[PDB]
């Protein structure tokens, strides 16, 4: 939640910002439906793609993650430079930069990739295209390059007006915007928002709320994984303790702390969506 | 009289009736069940309420929106007498009864146990040879109660004293409906003939609820056997087991999905032919009413769709929605690849030939001619038109058509306006 | 460009 | 010469069902006419086979008719074809054997 | 703790009782015009 | 499809306090009212499904997986097995007095992976709307706090509503879980009267709710506080590591104490 992203489109030699570093899913979703519609014409440029994103990403504070995700599609592209030189600048911007290539292992990104730190992957199938994104929604590992800092952070409270428009405040949103009856604010702003978590307009300071910070706890809390046991082992539990099911297959498993018994559907589950172990939670 | 649902059932009932239907056993849950998604959440909050609410609650507790769906199921639920304003009470007799349906409040030897495919497929059986009776097939399962009852139900008449009974216009539109609208409209025939022949319906329908979960019930569950909808292994047994189908009752298609579930078999040419992938005749007659059968093999048949055919069917009462259904919903697997499943082309003929079949519009009336004025000719006019009596009107040619029942009105009307003299 | 007219898109008998 | 209560002409009497005809994608009727299911896993050798063997009557997308002919078994005998290697071939393609009128024929 | 755990274990001699022991008109309308739009439980 | 989890919390403490009070509401009372609940969510459709789970402060416990009084089958065999799965729980049960605080993420976290795979088991013919019905009663523990996070943001994943249907103790995460999540979250006043809200409120489901006039949620507090003091503050500093509130700069964290430097 606390990420921003963006997104560039890069075509007949140029590279245009889709929409600039945000926090609403929904604004970029909308210009990707509308982009379904571009006239996808020319040839792309990933020297004035990276570049762009360089001359934007470079302002960025030390301690955020700054990167790129790659997509390309015609292993021919046009550029007005050595890209050695931009690929350097990358590495000192510590710009983490990792290329998805479809149909084609290219030779540039290879070495883009890799000397940056990034990687470089190819689709293979439609599942490896899924699976490839999905595996970039992960946060990035820290390299041994990159070193660690705070951040000043503001959490406001979201405020109404005490009874059916009384002892309101009338404003609109900061986000032709509407009236707002609640929203949060900041106590620097002192303007209303609508929507959370985003940076202040103004101050340049970042806006949360603590629920979206422990979105993320998972990642400093890996679920340790559970032993596997294919074979009945003559587990007197005939139900599934998470589902509560007779396990159908052998394929089973049982918890490294609390000892709990799960089917395969549930141990996916539990490390795909839960991230905890039910029984360890006692 | 296509008695397409359950509704129009419903608002057959008085509340002499309604109150001795609203049984603890099964009508609660049946009804509760079946009213809308609106109407199930008020009846069960005001279940502990022993005092009445004023409408405008009830209306204030719906949106603007969704408040015509909240109007029309009070009005449903008002129609049903659930309760009484007395200004929302329900009726004693239905919260008590729904209330003791909640927890509730009978057992022998072990019987057979046949096996549910089995139970089923002798109650599919049992309603094609019905169906098999139905039909023109040259030989078919009898019964005086079974022929009379289809005779009564409108769907079969005896032209002759003592010929085999011929199908009627319904009876063809019948034939073609799904299993389960097919059987519904039987149930409800049977059911109002019931109450006609004497059975008391508030018994057999509860008892018809209760199945979807006296003499007069041993009598009708004897008939019941017979239609294959309940299985006894000996007309001794006190107990019975009911069918799929009659635990299906009268959830209709929307319950547990449609009779789509099975498997496909027409398959259908540009050129208008068919190839039907069966062995049962039934299909077979059924294909025959609209087709022409060219050549059968041993587990299909070949037949083409003529003018001749489908216009013969057309004259003898049937439809081209229910021929384009019929195939529809046995279309072969094969071709519901295509979109639509069944050719644009043989779509728009089969339509485009019952609407050549009725190009002319017949209807009875009784004309008036040489109107000394237009303005009592527009008055007379007004009049006819208040009356709803009026079937045409060409006021530039100032002349107008009335039915004949109407036309003894503006007939008495006219003399008393000329009797004004 | 070129797509097909109503009357080749749609059924116009009257059902 | 055998018809069933309605105009259809029927077959039982002149040809059985074999064992997976649900493989077999080709009917034989006693007066020369034959089926082809187009969507079949073999219709490419059927079609194939029954161009060579018989005269097309229709070829609508789902299922085409054909019917033989003097002059469609000459083509087939010109190509080489023996008379017990488009029996063997259409029995082995027909679903319902080959009715010894036709064979005869 | 101790008589809390005993003390359920006793409250807990009773089970399945009457709906109309359980509930009434007097309590269920106290709670549906709580929730009226002038009710306590109805903020607007 | 709709599918209705009812999460009681049969805490002894709370509620042998309640009957030691010689409260007028019970846990018997209170498990009956949610038998007439689930009785009442199934009756209402064919499709209908409903799971229940009680918890303990050692552990939670799933209540639920002829014709002899001339009523259906289910109805009677779901009551019967609910009482004797509740009664097996409060029979089988340590004494501790040591451990009071009531589970609840551990409950939340089964009938979520019990969802998952009615999920799966259900045909895809039909999509299936699940809700959990919480209703709280005993003091919750901040241990529970990541562990009910991660449950909270699982359901909002997975969609699955958390309708919050408190008694007595308020707690500030679950009145966020319903919020986060779409649920609903109510404190009746008259426990006696549970089922009425239970029937008016919270057996409406998410197509119902919306065409449906209820009480606007609570204001929801969304506190944020400083890891060394616990104390709620509106600027705290986090760090991309620890990613912790602290209370000030500081060259080192203390939950990790990395080397950051001064700036
Ligand atoms: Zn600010
Ligand atoms: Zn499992
Ligand atoms: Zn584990
Ligand atoms: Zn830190
Ligand atoms: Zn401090």
């Amino acid at each position: 939640p606390i990420s921003q992203i963006g997104i560039i489109v890069t075509k007949s030699k140029r590279a245009e910002k889709l929409t600039e570093l945000s926090g609403n899913p929904r604004k970029h979703i909308t210009s990707l439906k509308k982009a379904v519609d571009m006239t996808c014409h020319g040839e792309p440029s990933l020297y004035n793609s990276l570049s762009i994103a360089m001359q934007t990403l470079k302002h960025m504070p030390g301690h955020t993650s700054r990167e790129v995700l790659i997509i390309f599609s015609s292993l021919t592209t046009c550029d007005p430079s050595n890209i050695y030189d931009l690929i350097k600048t990358l590495k000192a911007a510590k710009i983490r930069v990792s290329v998805i290539g479809l149909s084609a292992e290219v030779r540039v990104c290879t070495v883009l990739a890799r000397e940056t730190g990034g990687t470089y992957h190819v689709i293979l199938d439609e599942s490896h295209y899924k699976e490839l994104l999905t595996h970039h929604v992960s946060p990035p590992p820290a390299s041994s390059s990159s070193e660690c800092s705070l951040i000043r952070m503001g959490f406001p409270q979201h405020t109404i007006a005490s009874l059916s428009d009384q002892d309101a405040k009338p404003s609109f949103s900061m986000a032709e915007p509407g009236l707002t009856l609640g929203g949060y604010f900041c106590p620097q702003c002192r303007a209303k928002y609508c929507e959370l978590p985003v940076e202040c307009k103004i101050c340049g300071l970042t806006l949360v709320s603590a629920p979206h910070l422990a979105r993320s706890y998972h990642h400093l809390f890996p679920l340790d994984a559970f032993q596997e046991i294919p074979l009945e082992e003559y587990n007197g539990e005939r139900f599934c303790y998470g589902c509560q099911g007779e396990l159908k297959d052998q394929h089973v498993y049982v918890c490294a702390v609390c000892q709990n018994v799960f089917c395969v559907d549930c141990d996916v589950f539990v490390h795909d969506s839960l991230h905890c172990c039910p029984g360890c939670i006692h | 009289l296509q008695c397409r649902n359950l509704q129009e059932f419903l608002g057959g009932l008085s509340p002499g009736v309604l109150d001795r239907l609203y049984g603890h056993p099964a009508t609660c849950l049946a009804v509760f069940r079946e009213l809308p998604s609106l109407a199930k959440n008020w009846v069960m909050r005001m279940l502990f309420l022993e005092q009445p609410l004023p409408q405008a609650a009830v209306a204030l507790w719906v949106k603007k929106e969704f408040s015509k769906a909240q109007e029309e199921s009070t009005g449903l639920l008002s129609g049903l007498r659930i309760w009484h304003t007395q200004l929302l009470i329900l009726n004693p007799i239905f919260r008590q009864n729904l209330r003791i349906a909640l927890l509730g409040g009978q057992l022998g030897p072990d019987k057979h146990a046949r096996d549910v495919p089995s139970l089923d497929k002798y109650a599919e059986e049992r309603w094609e040879v019905v169906l098999h009776f139905m039909v023109g097939s040259p030989s078919a399962a009898v019964s005086q109660d079974l022929a009379q009852l289809l005779s009564q139900a409108g769907l079969m008449k005896s032209t002759e004293p003592g010929e085999p009974p011929c199908i009627t216009s319904a009876g063809f539109q019948f034939l073609l409906l799904d299993t389960p609208a097919q059987l519904w409209y039987f149930m409800l025939q049977y059911l109002q003939t019931a109450q006609s022949r004497g059975m008391d319906l508030v018994e057999i329908l509860s008892f018809l609820f209760q199945l979807s979960f006296s003499d007069s019930l041993l009598n009708f569950l004897q008939h019941l056997r017979e239609f294959g909808l309940v299985f006894q292994r000996k007309r001794k047994s006190r107990r019975y087991y009911p069918t799929r189908l009659a635990i299906n009752l009268s959830s209709g298609v929307s319950g547990a999905g449609g009779t789509v579930h099975q498997p496909g078999f027409i398959v259908v040419e540009t050129n208008y032919r068919l190839y039907a992938y069966t062995e049962s005749e039934l299909q077979i007659a059924l294909i025959a009413l609209f087709s022409e059968m060219l050549y059968r093999f041993p587990n299909m048949v070949v037949a083409q769709v003529t003018r001749e055919s489908v216009q013969q069917a057309i004259a003898s009462g049937i439809t081209a929605q229910q021929i384009i259904h019929f195939l529809r919903t046995r279309a072969h697997p094969v071709m519901l690849k295509q979109t639509p499943v069944l050719p644009p082309t043989i779509t728009d003929q089969i339509r485009l030939w019952e609407l050549e079949r009725d190009r002319l519009r017949f209807t009875e009336g009784v004309l008036y001619n040489q109107f000394l004025s237009q303005v009592d000719f527009e008055l007379l006019l007004a009049h006819a038109r208040e009356l709803g009596v009026l079937v045409f009107e060409n006021s530039a040619k100032r002349l107008m058509v009335v039915t004949p029942a109407g036309h003894s009105d503006v007939k008495r009307f006219w003399k008393r306006q000329k009797h004004s003299s | 460009a070129k797509e097909r007219p109503i009357w080749l898109r749609e059924s116009t008998v009257q059902g | 010469t055998k018809v069933d209560e309605y105009g259809a002409k029927d077959y039982r009497l002149q040809m059985p069902l074999k064992d997976d005809h649900t493989s077999r994608p080709l009917w034989v009727a006693p007066d020369g006419h034959i089926f082809l299911e187009a969507f079949s896993p073999v219709y490419k050798y059927a079609q194939d086979f029954l161009v060579a063997i018989a005269e097309p009557v229709c070829r609508p997308t789902h299922v085409h008719e054909y019917k033989l002919t003097a002059y469609s078994l000459y083509a087939a005998v010109s190509v080489g074809l023996q008379t017990s290697d488009i029996t063997e071939y259409l029995r082995k393609l027909s679903k319902t054997g080959v009715p010894d009128g036709i064979m005869q024929f | 703790i101790i008589n809390s755990f005993q003390s359920i274990r006793q409250e807990m001699e009773a089970y399945t009782p009457k709906l109309t022991q359980v509930l009434s008109s007097s309590a269920a309308s106290s709670t549906i015009t709580a929730l009226s739009p002038g009710g306590a439980l109805m903020q607007g | 499809l709709n599918l209705l989890v009812i999460v009681v919390d049969a805490n002894p403490i709370w509620w042998g306090k309640q009957a030691l009070k010689e409260s007028q509401f019970t846990l018997s009372k209170c498990i009956d009212a949610v038998m007439v609940l689930g009785n009442s969510h199934l009756f209402m459709n064919r499709s209908n499904k409903l799971a229940v789970i009680a918890s303990h402060i050692q552990e939670s416990r799933f209540l639920y997986p002829g014709s002899k009084d001339g009523k259906y089958e289910l109805l009677t065999s779901a009551n019967e097995v609910i009482v004797e799965e509740i009664k097996d729980l409060m029979t089988k049960s340590d004494i501790k007095g040591q451990h009071t605080e009531t589970l609840l993420a551990g409950s939340l976290a089964k009938a979520l992976c019990y969802i998952h795979r009615m999920n799966k088991e259900v045909k895809d013919n039909q999509e299936m709307k699940s809700r959990i019905l919480v209703i709280k009663a005993a003091e919750d523990s901040a241990l529970q706090y990541m562990n009910f996070m991660n449950v909270i943001f699982a359901a909002q994943k997975q969609n699955i509503l958390i309708d919050a249907c408190v008694l007595d103790s308020d707690s500030g995460l679950l009145q966020q879980a319903c919020d986060i999540t779409g649920g609903l979250y109510l404190k009746v006043p008259q426990m006696p009267s549970l089922l009425q809200y239970l029937l008016w409120v919270f057996l409406p489901d998410q197509d119902q709710r919306s065409q449906l006039i209820l009480p606007p949620p609570v204001h929801v507090d969304y506190r944020a506080a400083c890891f060394c003091h616990r104390n709620l503050i509106e600027i705290g500093y986090v760090c991309s590591v620890c990613l912790s509130i602290f209370c000030n700069f500081s060259p080192i964290c203390t939950t990790c104490e990395t080397a950051f430097k001064i700036s």
